[PDB]
């Protein structure tokens, strides 16, 4: 097995495989204050729904 | 059919948790506490490894 | 307990393997069957003795003859057979044998592990199938009524006809007759009714009285002996009443069998011997025997026509046989060898006084297998095709399914019947056209070989089994029959001792499991069965051996100890195999705990003899790779059940090493999140068939809309679902008996011109291309050449390109050069490449979105795959939801995730479980759409599934043609996309225009778009004679003789044809460019 | 078979997905197909300067 | 096989114009702005800091369609005010915004 | 050279993913920018590997 | 030095032409792959 790499730039928009990301966590108002969401629910959203 | 450099779904490296895995568990017999340790929390990258066959194996004890 | 049940499967496998049928059907061919087959008709007006059968061998030029070998006959195209030898008497080479690979005669049976590893066969590889010229056959399955037995139909009001009784009759060993007898029954249930009876040969029918005094029979009450068990059945005996009428004409033996038209009685005799019910034996001093059977078959009729007994169940698979290999190569053979024993009669009529060029019992036998018509060749297609296909190769499970396959010759017959449970798979069977036609055995079921009757013929009469010669229906009342394999061996007094004895010897092994014995009380008689085609499926063993209450033979003792096989399993009466017949008299469990408060969630739940070893065993290959089954539509599972025959994954690990046309294989495969307790027999974790995507079951840009689902590009880039595609061009050197051969070389002028467009400077000196080199538009990938220079280059298909992946040249036992050519290409998802999950829930792409765009949850996760809620309502596929659920457990706790059927697990189980790792108790999670981040109102069933990559990707189907190659006879366009062809606009596409009213624009596709022409016709005999020499003017039209008033006219080639060909018959289609009839 | 209806040219068949952007009369056509598929339009001096770019 | 070369979602064409403006004439002082070669990323980003700015009468924006990484942007302002500088400003503003934060996020960071 | 029971292009891709350094990245151009036809040390950066 | 048809067995770098027969420098196997190119190979991670 012989290769010969050649790296070059670019970004994430060109291909997967520059990205340096990878995951990224973003939440705001766990308790639901604004009502930006409906809670589903059966019985009691506070308790069905994970802190 | 060896390991994913990288996780599709988010994108964290795993390509080096595979030798670290397959001992984590002939010795200290673990799953789920392993991975946490390896740093691998949300099922996203999890699925990656755990899901994993290495075929590459059998395809080895071939000749050319 | 239940996890137990399952040891006790794991022991069946370890032993025998998911195709013994196809083995042990083969070898029962080859050790035993082919003898007995050779020697019963054989001796000419000098015989024939035991035969020889060498292994495997290649007789080619430049060499000896070199032992060949299955990985090499593959890619040489050749023959997986060998020789066999017969001393014959008044040594010899006569045919090649294909032998069955993984079987007895193949030399991997015996090597082991590294052994087999260095024969560079795959493990993994079950075997099974031949390898005639490449490609490897398998022999599938045929259905067929089943011979030798009593049955009974109604016919319709309309037909003089009102009911009637068949019976199939052949010797279960030796020729095989197929004349049927048909016992018919004049006169509907009203009319004033005769009985009449068809003999082969015998012009008109024969009605039943003469019969009796034709056997030797010629006086009543000695004659209601054999057909009436009770003098007391006044209403039996008065149907018959006006039948002795019609033959009271007759008062003897003599003209009993003379009218049948000395001469012709003496014949008579022969017509007894040899045509009146062949089976059951030809011999000689039997007579009696039949007589009986005669009246118990007019009896069973009016047991029906008194409507006491329902009409017999035409679809009633029990009694069905499945003619497997084994049995076929037989009356396939008696046909050949039947021209081959009249063959050699040939050359004894020619010597005026070695020879047998023994390649008709090889190239007669290669035909049908490599096409898929049985009978012979010759002008005789009047055989069956289906028979023999190409192996599936798209996926592992694919390929088993088509062993494990079973046809069914032609609105009943394609009903689901009861009796198909457990020996047949439900779901797996192929949409429309045939489809149900073709079904798959399940797991457990097996097929029969071959046991001996005498075992136990003689262990009958040697047990109170009084012989049926001297009977006396009055004398003995309640005198249990007796059948055997569909004959009657006489009569038994109490038969209940008699009868669990043998069964018990059976269980320590002297007289083969195999065999079948139905008891139906409910009319007194005996069933038995030994017969080669019967399905049977295994049972557990109940008995009250306990004295001190009232259990389960089977303990923990005999599973821990699980010298032990499977076999013994079965020699200690802990097991039995219980066929479809025997079915009818017992009474089986389904759990075999239960059937020996409750949570108001789990599904409601509702003497003893036998239990069901695990229903999760009734399924195939299809089906048992369905995670819960059983909270999905049926309907859907059936779809699955053939979609999965179409995904892409890896269908063996030798595959980097053969040179097959077409072939994919999946980038990164993965084993599913959820499993079946069955798939680790199935060894699916080490081959499996998809990948598990980060599944998100919502709407977003409405590209996910009407079952097409959106794709995150971002993780496509990251190897996701990418697939090789494999192709194997292949050709040879032709030559001729006048030494005149072709060339492999890189071919330019010299005389001819003949060559292809594309280009040949990527071609070596050696008239081939490397493994490097980058192929497209239509680049020849091959060189060859006819000296008659005329090229026959093989070209790359103008619609494909990719990369040379190994090329490889070799000799051809006519000392020809052998050149196969592999191309490989990666194929990456694209929008528009088709795809699903296990639930009948196929979809292709829409578009493709990237991590941004995509949608995504506080936690960071992010979904790979989009598909619509619409595609669950009416779908109504639940599984697949709970399949997603425990998916996300197993995920998030490490831990495997069981899915097998019917277990002890529910929603409200998993849900809790999850709610212990810390996300919602239903999987549900909140997302922020990936344009403005901000919440979405609503949430989303975000949570890993398992998803196959099916083929049928796009560039394989994309195809637009404007004025391209023209097919010959037509001169329209040609079919199908890989030769440039042209879409059909068929009679219904027309039809929607007209209706339109697009006049012209039609006009203009049928001609202008396709055929169009310029003819000439006529003006006085409306003909296409003229002789138009478009130079020197000269029309002419001579018988009519005209050169002045002709036409000419713009119609579709196609239609002139037409009209030749209609005058080619002899009518004469006048065209007239102005109306002359008037009115 | 071929003559109350026949396979034509100047055709083109693949595989469909819908979109939510397009006019309900439109039909979004691949890229390949179009650089395939024809039509004979006369040279007028009211079309030349468009045609005169598409000929280049 | 059909799909575009990746690079040509930002790097413009031989002779094509980042930005074209056109005037609207349904409603006095409007207009619509062809953006090519960009994305939600810097609409939605425009967009918002111009509900902060009072001055404003109207901004929306939208895509044209996905397969093209393309979107138009219509702003109508108050009278005889130039939208062009209340989107320099409240873009600079953002650069103020990301120079303190850059700055904030400095001097936060050296404490460690 | 590749006697990998992987193909050429499977390598290919994983390479592709494989992180690497990125500090003073900021100062290079894209060898499809520089003026040297194709690439070269001002503008990409080659590897070898033999095995 | 040099390379053009190798063995499936006795891996051996052979080189031949018209009628100087389809075998191996020992084994009779007549199989053998057409090795390599010499001018590298580019390929795309994708
Ligand atoms: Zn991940
Ligand atoms: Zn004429
Ligand atoms: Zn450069
Ligand atoms: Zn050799």
């Amino acid at each position: 097995l012989n290769i010969r790499c050649i790296a070059k730039k670019g970004i994430a928009k060109e291909h997967a495989k520059w990205s340096p990301c990878s995951a990224i966590a973003f939440e705001y108002d766990p308790h639901n204050k604004l009502k930006h969401t409906d809670f589903w629910f059966e019985v009691d959203a506070k308790k069905e729904w994970p802190d | 059919m060896i390991i994913p450099v990288r996780c599709f779904s988010c994108g964290k490296v795993v390509g080096d948790k595979w030798d670290a895995y397959l001992r984590l568990l002939e010795e200290g017999k673990q799953e789920g506490d392993a991975l946490d340790e390896l740093k691998l929390k949300r099922y996203c990258c999890r699925r990656m490894v755990l899901t994993h066959v290495d075929l590459i194996e059998k395809f080895l004890r071939y000749n050319p | 307990t239940t996890e137990d049940c399952w040891t006790v499967i794991s022991a069946f496998f370890e032993e025998k393997g998911l195709v013994s049928q196809q083995l042990d059907s083969f070898d029962e061919f080859m050790e035993t069957s082919i003898q007995d087959l050779v020697w019963e008709e054989p001796r000419l007006i000098i015989r024939f003795g035991k035969i020889y059968l060498s292994r495997p061998t290649m007789t080619e030029a430049d060499g000896t003859t070199h032992a060949m070998f299955p990985q090499e006959a593959r890619l040489r195209n050749l023959t997986y057979s060998s020789p066999v030898y017969l001393d014959m008497e008044k040594k010899v080479h006569i045919g090649k044998v294909p032998i069955m690979l993984r079987s007895k005669f193949c030399s991997l049976r015996t090597l082991d592990e590294v052994d087999l590893y260095k024969m560079k066969e795959c493990p993994y590889d079950m075997g099974g199938y031949f390898v005639i010229n490449g490609s490897e056959k398998v022999l599938i399955a045929q259905e067929r009524s089943a011979a030798n037995i009593v049955q009974v139909f109604k016919k319709a009001a309309p037909s003089p006809i009102s009911h009637v009784a068949e019976i199939r009759s052949a010797l279960e060993k030796g020729s095989r007759l197929i004349s049927t007898m048909q016992i018919k029954l004049y006169g509907r249930e009203d009319k004033g009714r005769t009985i009449k009876a068809t003999l082969p040969y015998v012009k008109q029918d024969i009605p039943i009285v003469i019969v009796f005094r034709a056997l030797g029979v010629v006086p009543d009450g000695e004659i209601l002996q054999h057909i009436c068990y009770d003098e007391n059945d006044w209403q039996m005996l008065e149907m018959l009443k006006p039948c002795i009428e019609e033959g009271f004409v007759i008062q003897d033996k003599e003209v009993a069998l003379d009218f049948i038209g000395e001469k012709r009685i003496q014949y008579a005799k022969d017509i007894l011997q040899k045509e009146l019910l062949p089976h059951i034996t030809q011999e000689e001093g039997f007579e009696t025997r039949k007589t009986f059977f005669l009246g118990y078959m007019v009896n069973r009729l009016l047991l029906c026509a008194l409507e006491r007994k329902d009409q017999d169940d035409r679809d009633h698979f029990g009694k069905k046989r499945l003619d497997l290999a084994g049995p076929l190569l037989a009356n396939l053979f008696r046909i050949l060898f039947r021209k081959l024993t009249r063959e050699i009669y040939r050359y004894m009529q020619r010597c005026i006084e070695l020879a047998v060029k023994s390649t008709t019992i090889t190239s007669g036998l290669k035909y049908s297998l490599a096409t898929g018509n049985w009978g012979e060749q010759k002008k005789a297609m009047s055989s069956r095709a289906g028979v023999s296909q190409v192996l599936n190769r798209y996926t592992y499970s694919s390929t088993l399914s088509h062993l494990r396959r079973t046809n069914t010759p032609i609105a009943k017959p394609r009903q689901l019947h009861n009796t198909h449970w457990g020996l047949v798979c439900p779901a797996e069977t192929p949409e429309g056209q045939a489809c149900g036609l073709v079904k798959n055995l399940s797991l457990l079921s097996g097929i029969s070989i071959g046991s001996p009757s005498e075992p136990i013929i003689n262990f009958l009469e040697e047990w109170g089994m009084e012989p049926l010669e001297d009977y006396d229906p009055a004398q003995h009342t309640k005198s249990t029959r007796i059948f055997v394999n569909g004959v009657w061996t006489g009569i038994h007094r109490d038969p209940s001792m008699l009868v669990s004895t043998m069964r018990d010897l059976r269980r320590s092994g002297a007289i083969s499991p195999e065999v079948s014995i139905i008891r139906d009380i409910r009319e007194r008689e005996f069933k038995i069965f030994t017969d080669v085609g019967r399905v049977y499926r295994p049972l557990f063993i109940v008995e009250d051996d306990e004295s001190k209450d009232n259990e389960l033979r089977i303990t923990k003792e005999h599973i821990r100890k699980i010298v032990y096989g499977w076999s013994s399993l079965v020699t200690s009466g802990v097991i039995e195999y219980v066929d479809g017949e025997e079915e009818e008299t017992i009474m089986i469990a389904m759990t075999p705990e239960d059937l020996q408060l409750n949570d108001t969630a789990k599904r409601i739940k509702p003497t003893f003899t036998h239990c069901e070893i695990h229903p999760s065993m009734i399924l195939g290959v299809a089906a048992s790779i369905i995670p819960f089954p059983d909270h999905n539509q049926s309907p859907r599972n059936t779809y699955q059940s053939a979609m999965g025959k179409q995904a892409m994954g890896v269908f063996l690990t030798n595959y980097n090493v053969r040179m097959d046309t077409m072939a994919n294989i999946l980038y990164y495969p993965q084993k599913p999140l959820a499993k079946t307790q069955a798939m680790e027999y199935l060894k699916f974790r080490e081959l499996p068939a998809g990948q598990n995507a980060i599944v998100a079951i919502a709407c977003y840009s409405g590209y996910n809309q009407e079952d097409s689902m959106i794709m995150n590009q971002s993780s496509i880039d990251r190897g996701l679902f990418r697939s090789l595609f494999f192709r194997s061009y292949m050709d040879q050197e032709k030559r001729f008996g006048i030494s005149i051969v072709e060339e492999f070389e890189k071919p330019t002028r010299a005389t001819t011109l003949r060559l292809k467009h594309g280009t040949y400077e990527k071609l070596d000196e050696d008239g081939l291309i490397a493994p490097g080199v980058r192929v497209s538009g239509d680049d020849i990938i091959i060189g060859k050449t006819t000296p008659i220079k005329r090229d026959a280059s093989t070209p790359l298909r103008s619609t494909e390109n990719g990369i040379v992946d190994q090329v490889l040249l070799t000799t051809n036992q006519e000392g020809l050069k052998f050149v196969k050519v592999r191309m490989r290409t990666t194929k990456v998802p694209q929008i528009g490449d088709k795809f699903a999950s296990r639930h009948g829930q196929k979809g292709t792409i829409g578009v493709t979105y990237r991590h941004e765009d995509m949608p995504f949850s506080a936690e960071g996760i992010v979904p790979d795959l989009i598909i619509n809620p619409h595609a669950i309502p009416s779908r109504m596929t639940v599984a697949h939801l709970i399949e997603c659920l425990l998916s996300k457990v197993g995920s998030i706790r490490g831990y495997e995730g069981d899915a097998t059927p019917f277990t002890d697990l529910t929603v409200d189980a998993v849900s809790n479980l999850l709610r212990d790792n810390g996300y919602q108790s239903r999987g549900f999670e909140v997302m922020y759409n990936g344009h403005t981040g901000k919440k979405l109102m609503a949430q989303v069933f975000f949570g890993p599934t398992y998803y196959q990559r099916l083929r049928h990707m796009v560039d394989d189907k994309i195809h637009a043609r404007a004025r391209g190659p023209v097919q010959v006879l037509t001169r329209q366009p040609v079919e199908g996309r890989s030769r440039d062809g042209g879409l059909r606009f068929g009679e219904m596409e027309r039809d929607c225009m007209i209706a339109h009213g697009a006049a012209g624009f039609l006009k203009e596709r049928l001609m202008e778009a396709s055929d169009a022409f310029r003819v000439h016709v006529c003006g006085i005999c409306g003909l296409m004679s003229v002789i138009a020499n478009l130079k020197k003017n000269q029309f002419e039209c001579r018988s009519c003789k005209n050169k002045t008033n002709i036409y000419q006219l713009h119609i579709p080639y196609a239609a002139k044809l037409l009209f030749q060909e209609l005058m080619a018959m002899n009518i004469a289609p006048r065209l007239y460019t102005e109306r002359s009839g008037v009115s | 078979g071929n003559l109350m209806g026949k396979r034509v040219d100047f055709s083109a068949r693949t595989v469909i997905s819908g979109d939510p952007n397009l006019e309900l009369d439109q039909v979004g056509v691949p890229i390949s197909i179009a650089k395939t598929l024809s039509y004979p339009e006369t040279v007028t001096q009211y079309n030349i300067h468009r045609l005169t770019e598409y000929v280049r | 096989m059909n799909a575009p070369d990746r690079f040509e979602l930002f790097i413009l064409p031989d002779d094509v114009p980042k930005l074209k403006i056109t005037p609207d004439s349904r409603v006095p002082n409007c207009i619509i702005i062809k953006f090519e070669r960009e994305d939600h990323t810097l609409a939605n980003l425009l967009r918002e800091e111009l509900a902060l700015y009072p001055d404003v009468t109207f901004v929306a924006y939208k895509v044209e369609h996905p397969l093209f990484a393309n979107f138009v942007m219509r702003l109508q302002t108050e009278e005889g005010t130039r939208p062009k500088q209340a989107l320099e400003r409240a873009c600079a503003s953002i650069i103020n915004k990301l120079k303190t934060l850059d700055h904030k996020f400095n001097e936060e960071w050296n404490i460690k | 050279m590749n006697t990998s029971v992987l193909a050429d292009e499977f390598i290919s891709h994983r390479l592709g993913l494989i992180p690497l350094v990125s500090e003073d990245v900021e100062e290079m151009k894209y060898s499809r920018d520089c003026t040297c036809e194709d690439y070269c040390d001002e503008c990409s950066v080659v590897l070898e590997l033999s095995a | 030095y040099g390379v053009k048809y190798t063995c499936g067995a006795c891996a051996h770098n052979f080189s031949l032409n018209k009628s100087d027969p389809v075998r191996c420098k020992e084994c009779g196997h007549r199989v053998i792959y057409k090795a390599r190119t010499k001018r590298m190979s580019k390929f795309l991670t994708t």
